[PDB]
């Protein structure tokens, strides 16, 4: 759907994906295996980084 | 591409963590050298007919 929306449309601007933490890395993952053409951002760890 | 890229060095860094923990569990302490440089007996028991 996020691709078709990115394809179709000139509108990729910043969406959230509001998951559970297991699946945290999974996500982030599993669109990079599937289409890697967006930029992922993931956000946890500390306040530093 | 950067992120096919990405997905391929976590492949590779995943076998090397493989490859890590192999060597790890196969390095073990096999390593006492009861021996040194001194006068050692040795002893057989053996049977040969040729």
């Amino acid at each position: 759907l996020l691709a078709y929306l990115a394809c179709e449309k000139e509108n990729w601007g910043p969406h959230l994906i509001v998951v559970p933490t297991s699946v945290l890395l999974n996500w982030e993952m599993e669109f990079k295996r599937f289409a890697p053409g967006f930029k992922v951002l993931t956000y946890y760890g500390s306040p530093q980084q | 591409k950067l992120n096919i890229l990405s997905l391929d060095k976590f492949k590779e860094q995943e076998v090397w963590k493989k490859e890590n923990r192999l060597a790890l569990q196969k390095r073990q302490k096999q390593k006492f050298q009861p021996n040194e440089t001194i006068l050692q007996f040795l002893s057989t028991a053996w049977l040969m007919t040729p």
